[PDB]
């Protein structure tokens, strides 16, 4: 049993995390009360990766809910699957974080972090063999961003040889709550560069555009954005939740996807993405072409502007595994200019028999592309437009930070950008 | 095309046809390698913890 | 009689080992419970099959085998499979977390902490042997356990059993069924440290087994079960001389004497024929000349390469079924006048022939059809150097950028071991070229 | 969309094929080190055949037959003819040749002298030519002492061959010549002979009493354009094509190019290529081969054709590039990778 401990922090992180557990719970046949009612043995063969088994055959998500205000976690505890979570695994304060990274990381968050670690330690102590951790959070806020990266730092200190994995929502001015989001995101990114093994980059602007342009949703809501993230999180974790050969555990996935330690920021993709013509059967060619289309990717980075270091594709449903290889090989051989030639066979494909809910088949795309530097360039440019005038810094100096820490975070992310560039022309 | 060393038994036979003639580390050195790698891991992990302590 | 111990390391080794012992049992008439009605010496004896099977007082015939994997899921199938009754728990060793396709993890980090336990389990089997010949080690090149732990085990085996032979069955990585991008790294790292400890190694390229399963067995997308059933037939053909009465390759030493005059060049090419689909309704039985001629077809080789553009140092014909020496020699003469067979000038141009009258056994419900006669040719040809070239090229592509190197250094391996291993391969490729090309 | 790579920038032939391939819009050129290709236009020397046919899902094709060097090397060709039963030492269309290794290094020194002394005693013409593959370095002499001494001053393998002392001379001019034939072998081992050959003529009168000056004895294009004064007088570039040559044979010899010469050329091409087919065929191989060959023939005053050598990396006559290169794309490349006449080749059956 290779158990994974899940942590969700802050508003964004708890709303996306709640939907995630809702989606996979349905896939594994777990009802909102933790009772199994599936009809396939493949649903339970790797259930212990994410669920603990309690008395009475109950399955409890190995999840820890963290926040500095009660509001969102109240909504979770009353939502659909709210009753499925361990009551003791709700850890929250009352003051909030005011969308302030320093509050989450240095002051408000510092007061609460130890109690969160007590729950993490409890969950890990009951794992036969812990693989590692996955964290869901945003980088634009204060709790998920500032405290989330604080948790990662303290988790790595206590479990230095375990894999740390995150789903990180990147802010965008088109879907923004406050103007300080680039500050919070730049500070978090440096933490992630140093303390995570895999980070799935999810851009709120890409989620919005997909909801508007592709799904034809006139007025997207955070809820609409979160359903795309739920479906994407389910896709990337299929290799971990069902029997398979490729990317079986977190460490093997990291070894196949991360050729250099700092360049561990992935672009996820999903197919199909259909508006409500929703009953039409999709073909393997259609799945493949859409999966590799930029409009189906959720980092708002044009892959044709960079090159893939590694790619991990996952096909779900009953389909022609022979016809899967043929389309995959067709994509690589028809666009070999976008794949680095100094990593042979860097595109790996895996098949899963069980399809997502409401679909005969689907495909999930995980790319480690140098094009991701466009995402960090945007953040960096937005950071500098304000920092050059020290705008809004007083929110942060009032928590004990000084300008030097900002200058270093700015330089750290520009170094990262420079590192991606050197491999885009190699 | 000569047949030599023809051997026959209840379960088979074997022979040789000739078409043409012609014209370590000690147990100690292995422990050092293993322990040396273990030391390099310990050193790197100590630097990481030292980094986190700062 | 002298005993042989089989060792299966990693997923590839374990799953292949499971398929071989299944076939061994069917070939010797041993039931899943270990009973052998044809064995009239209850709880003892020194027959040819006793080289691979010990016996308990109750008449159980137990394989002389050890299974090792740094993760328990693959070996739990053996504990719960059809032949679970065959083995006892001492023979099955499993860790809790695997090598993550990281040679350095299997060799150093995890291997250091489990090597003594594996040697202790092997020592128990050795203590049951009155004249142990040596070991047959099954493993993959690409995996972290099959590459990393195997090389450590071979090093220790040479220390604990200095005078014992060691043969390999190694699975060469093929992207069509490969799960890792760093497998060229692992293959080269494990060949470098194992080369001086292996007396003879049979490489099976998954790409070759894969295409034979699609071409000859009409399987659109072969599974590991399909690949392993076919591989176990080739393995059986090679080991038959140790398990049945005969006079060719009667002990492990004879494998080196007959196939490896040059110690470092110890990788014989295996070619097998015929492979006929069981689903095939009407089938015409092939003659001795037809199956012998097929041994010189690239499409039937365990490693795709062109022996026409290499030199032979040794050649062995292993027949099973209805075959008589008269028909073998006639087929051989015909092939010389038509095929490109060039031996090295310092080696006799000849063939050692072994015939076993019992035709190949087929697993019920398997993919292979029953044939009246079959052959496996073992030829030590320089043409197999094509495989090292393909593999070293991929190595060079990644290592020029140090891609993925941090994963290995992070497990305590020095970066200098990469170049050390690569230079050893460059010298191996040079050895082949000096023996083959003019 | 098909993919190909170019690994021989010096090939005038496959520079035109690459230019044509891209003109179709259905072929894409990758970097010379990209493994995901359908077609390789490989280097001349040390072509890595061992890395072909191992990319899943790619049918890969290469413009060189592994093992064809046996035919396109001076010493190799001689050995192949003497040792191969389908050619035999009594091969009537290949000049008597001997492989000679310089003394500073099997070798056929004694066998050569035996045949040489036999000719010297018999009053027969005893003129031989010494040549090698490492040449631009050729010597023609009637004394065996000068030939052997010339090879010893070198350091590479050479071949002493009987010099055709009765070559067919074109009139007017009284000049020597040779014939170049372009032959294309596809992946199925069909032998196609390009309907267009070229005679590389000497612009100097053939002089049989002076082999020291090799301008009227060597019909190479670079030699006539460098050490000959009458280059281009009788025909442009000392290149006479089959149309003009066929008309000549009829006016002066009352015969045709087909009957008098072409039947022997087609026989020789087929004999050489069929001989090595088992050794170089890619029928059951994991990759596919094809190759363009340049055969060089001599013709004597008896209208008997002799094979001089075979070139594995030949060029083409400036006038015939467009036609031949296009034909290469039709029968060699498109046959395996079809797109979305009156063939210009003569299929030699077998
Ligand atoms: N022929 C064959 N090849 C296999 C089999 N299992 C794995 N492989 C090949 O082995 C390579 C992967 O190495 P594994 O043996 O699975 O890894 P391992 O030895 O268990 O080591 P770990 O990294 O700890 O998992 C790939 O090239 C696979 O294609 C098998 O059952 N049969
Ligand atoms: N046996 C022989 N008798 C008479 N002339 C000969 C001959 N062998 C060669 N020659 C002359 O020498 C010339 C070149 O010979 P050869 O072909 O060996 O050199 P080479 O290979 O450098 C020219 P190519 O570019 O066609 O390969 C020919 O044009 C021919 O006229
Ligand atoms: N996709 C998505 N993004 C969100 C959601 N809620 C907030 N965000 C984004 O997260 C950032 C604000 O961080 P938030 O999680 O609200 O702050 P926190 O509670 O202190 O961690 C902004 O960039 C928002 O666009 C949500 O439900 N879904
Ligand atoms: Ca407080
Ligand atoms: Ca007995
Ligand atoms: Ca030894
Ligand atoms: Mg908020
Ligand atoms: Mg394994
Ligand atoms: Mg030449």
């Amino acid at each position: 049993m290779r158990e994974i401990v899940h942590i969700q922090a802050g508003q964004c992180g708890n709303q996306i995390g709640a939907k995630f557990w809702e989606v996979i719970s349905d896939e594994h046949g777990i009802d909102p009360t933790g009772s199994y009612h599936g009809d396939s043995d493949l649903q339970l063969e790797r259930i212990n990766v994410y669920y603990n088994e309690a008395t009475g055959n109950k399955y409890v998500p190995r999840a820890i809910l963290v926040d500095l205000e009660p509001g969102t976690m109240d909504s979770v505890r009353s939502g659909p699957f709210g009753q499925i979570f361990r009551p003791d695994n709700f850890v929250f304060g009352q003051s909030g974080a005011g969308n302030n990274w320093a509050k989450g990381h240095y002051t408000e968050g510092a007061e609460l972090v130890d109690s969160v670690l007590d729950v993490v330690r409890k969950e890990s102590e009951s794992c036969d063999c812990l693989q590692g951790f996955q964290l869901t959070h945003s980088l634009g806020g204060g709790t998920g961003s500032g405290m989330g990266t604080l948790l990662i730092s303290k988790i790595r200190e206590e479990y230095p040889d375990r894999i740390m994995n995150t789903f990180s929502v990147m802010p965008s001015p088109k879907v923004s709550d406050t103007v300080v989001e680039p500050y919070n995101a730049t500070l978090s990114v440096h933490q992630l560069v140093e303390n995570t093994d895999e980070t799935y980059c999810i851009d709120n602007e890409a989620l919005y555009d997909i909801c508007f342009r592709t799904l034809k949703l006139t007025t997207p809501t955070y809820g609409d954005l979160n359903h795309l993230v739920s479906a994407t999180m389910s896709g990337v974790t299929t290799c971990l939740r069902f029997p398979g050969q490729l990317n079986a555990d977190l460490r093997k996935l990291a070894v196949n996807m991360v050729p250099f330690p700092r360049l561990h920021f992935f672009m996820p993709g999903f197919a199909p993405l259909t508006s409500r013509q929703q009953y039409r059967a999709l073909t393997v060619p259609e799945l493949t072409q859409q999966m590799f289309d930029s409009k189906n990717m959720m980092a708002a980075c044009d892959p044709r502007h960079g090159r893939y270091l590694t790619v991990a594709a996952i096909f779900r449903g009953r389909m022609s595994m022979k016809e899967v290889d043929e389309q995959m090989l067709n994509v690589q051989n028809k666009n070999s200019s976008y794949f680095v030639e100094w990593i042979p066979n860097n595109v790996k494909t895996a098949v899963c028999d069980i399809p997502p809910r409401g679909l005969k088949m689907s495909a999930t795309f995980i790319g480690n592309s140098t094009a991701i530097q466009e995402l960090f360039k945007r953040i960096s440019e937005q950071f500098t437009a304000m920092f050059r005038r020290k705008a809004f810094l007083h929110w942060y100096t009032g928590e004990g930070m000084d300008e030097m820490e900002f200058t270093e975070a700015e330089s750290n992310m520009n170094d990262l950008v420079s590192e991606y560039q050197q491999y885009q022309d190699a | 095309m000569e047949v030599i060393e023809l051997n026959k038994c209840t379960s088979g036979q074997s022979f040789e046809v000739i078409l043409k003639p012609p014209s370590d580390p000690s147990l100690e050195e292995i422990q050092k390698k293993l322990e040396a790698a273990e030391e390099r891991r310990k050193y790197q992990e100590a630097e990481l913890l030292k980094h986190l302590a700062e | 009689m002298r005993e042989c111990i089989s060792i299966h390391v990693g997923q590839a080794g374990v799953q292949i080992g499971n398929a071989c012992w299944e076939l061994y049992c069917l070939e010797h008439g041993i039931q899943p419970d270990g009973q052998m009605p044809s064995d009239k010496t209850i709880g003892g004896g020194d027959d040819s099959f006793n080289t691979f099977f010990s016996e308990t007082g109750a008449g159980k015939h137990v394989p002389r085998a050890v299974f090792v994997d740094l993760e328990p899921t693959v070996i739990d199938e053996v504990r719960t499979g059809t032949y679970r009754q065959l083995f006892h728990p001492e023979q099955l060793i499993t860790g809790k977390e695997d090598a993550a396709n990281n040679y350095a993890r299997g060799h150093y980090t995890i291997g250091k902490e489990i090597i003594d336990l594996v040697l202790d389990r092997i020592r128990k089997l050795a203590d049951q042997c009155t004249g142990l010949q040596g070991f047959l080690v099954f493993h993959s090149f690409g995996g972290g356990t099959g590459s990393g732990f195997t090389s450590l085990l071979m090093e220790r085996l040479s220390v604990d059993y200095g005078k014992k032979s060691k043969l390999e069955f190694s699975i060469y990585p093929a992207p069509q069924v490969s799960t890792a991008v760093v497998e060229p790294y692992n293959s080269i790292l494990t060949t470098h440290t194992t080369l001086e400890h292996s007396d003879c190694a049979f490489m099976v390229d998954n790409e070759a087994i894969y295409d034979i399963c699609r071409r000859n067995l009409d399987i659109e997308r072969p599974t590991y079960t399909n690949l392993n059933r076919l591989i176990s037939q080739i393995v059986s053909s090679i080991t038959a001389s140790l398990r049945f009465d005969g006079a060719l390759n009667v002990d492990l030493t004879e494998f080196q004497t007959n196939l490896v005059p040059y110690p470092r060049i110890h990788f014989p090419l295996a070619t097998y024929a015929p492979v006929i689909s069981a689903e095939k309704a009407y089938h015409e039985q092939l003659s001795v000349a037809e199956i012998t001629n097929a041994c010189f077809e690239p499409a039937n080789q365990m490693v795709k390469c062109d022996p026409r553009h290499g030199k032979y140092m040794a050649c062995c014909l292993l027949y099973r079924g209805d075959v008589v020496p008269k028909d073998v020699n006639a087929a051989i003469a015909t092939i010389k006048t038509k095929r490109s067979i060039q031996f090295v000038d310092w080696c006799p141009t000849g063939f050692k022939v072994g015939i076993n009258y019992q035709p190949p056994t087929v697993v019920p419900g398997g993919d292979l059809a029953k044939v009246q006669r079959a052959v496996c040719m073992l030829s030590n040809t320089t043409a197999i150097a094509e495989a090292w070239a393909r593999l070293d090229h991929k190595f060079d592509l990644m290592y020029a950028k140090r891609a993925f190197v941090h994963w290995y250094v992070g497990e305590g391996m020095e970066e200098g071991e990469f170049s050390e291993a690569r230079e050893d391969m460059a010298a191996l490729e040079k050895d082949y070229e000096e023996v083959g090309v003019d | 969309m098909y993919t190909f790579v170019v690994r021989d920038e010096n090939s005038s032939v496959y520079a035109e094929v690459s230019r044509l391939l891209l003109a179709t819009g259905q072929w894409k050129r990758l970097r010379k080190d990209n493994p995901r290709f359908n077609l390789m236009l490989g280097e001349r020397n040390r072509l890595p055949f061992g890395r072909l046919g191992h990319e899943p899902g790619l049918v890969q094709l290469v413009n060189y037959y592994r093992g064809a060097d046996k035919l396109c090397r001076k010493a190799s060709l001689v050995k192949l003819i003497k040792t191969s039963p389908e050619l035999s030492e009594s091969c009537t269309w290949f000049p008597e040749s001997y492989v000679i290794y310089p003394t500073n290094l099997t070798d056929e020194r004694e066998v050569f002298l035996a045949a040489y002394n036999r000719r010297r005693e018999g009053r027969e013409g005893n003129v031989w030519i010494a040549k090698s593959s490492a040449g631009a370095g050729i010597l023609i002499s009637s004394e065996a002492s000068e030939l052997l001494d010339f090879i010893d001053e070198q350091g590479q393998v050479h071949v002493i061959q009987k010099y055709l002392e009765k070559p067919l001379l074109l009139e007017p001019g009284h000049r020597k010549f040779d014939i170049r034939s372009w032959v294309l072998v596809d992946h199925l081992y069909n032998i196609y002979l390009y309907r267009e050959g070229v005679l590389r003529t000497s612009s100097e009168p053939y002089n049989s009493a002076n082999f020291q000056d090799k301008t009227c004895h060597l019909t190479n294009h670079c030699i006539q354009k460098e050490y000959s004064k009458n280059y281009g007088r009788y025909e442009e570039g000392n290149e006479m094509f089959f149309e003009e040559f066929n008309q000549y044979l009829m006016d002066a010899l009352n015969t045709t190019l087909e009957n008098s010469i072409l039947l022997q050329i087609k026989h020789i091409i087929r004999s050489c290529l069929m001989c090595i087919e088992p050794a170089i065929s890619t029928k059951h191989l994991h990759y596919q081969s094809f190759q363009l060959f340049g055969f060089d023939f001599m013709v004597d005053e008896e209208l008997k054709v002799w094979l001089i050598e075979v070139n594995g990396a030949p060029a083409c006559a400036q006038k015939l590039y467009a036609e031949l290169c296009q034909g290469i794309v039709d029968v060699a490349i498109s046959s395996v990778f079809p797109l979305a006449p009156t063939s210009i080749f003569i299929k030699l059956h077998h």
